[PDB]
């Protein structure tokens, strides 16, 4: 939970940070299947699987 | 959590993902906006 916890503190920051990968990540959509690509191409190794 | 510019090479494999057609986001009076479209 420690780790978790870090982990997603350090994407908020990476998130507030980086203003336009939030900002593409954000807009709604039906279909989040192009959100969920996007986020595996940029973290799915960085950070843990939960 | 030191990212490169690599979300860049991400980021444009998303917007590439999406006939162009816009949704209408407000309408009044005769006006009407109309997101997307990008190439109208």
């Amino acid at each position: 939970l420690t780790n978790l916890a870090d982990e997603l503190a350090s994407v908020a920051k990476l998130l507030l940070s980086e203003t336009a990968l939030n900002k593409h990540l954000a807009e709604p959509t039906d279909d989040s299947a192009p959100k969920v690509r996007l986020l595996e191409r940029l973290l799915s190794d960085k950070v843990s699987a939960t | 959590t030191i990212s490169a510019a690599d979300i860049e090479g991400a980021i444009e494999d998303y917007v590439s993902s999406f006939e162009e057609i816009g949704t209408v986001i407000d309408a009044g009076d005769g006006i009407a906006h109309v997101e997307g479209l990008p190439s109208v």
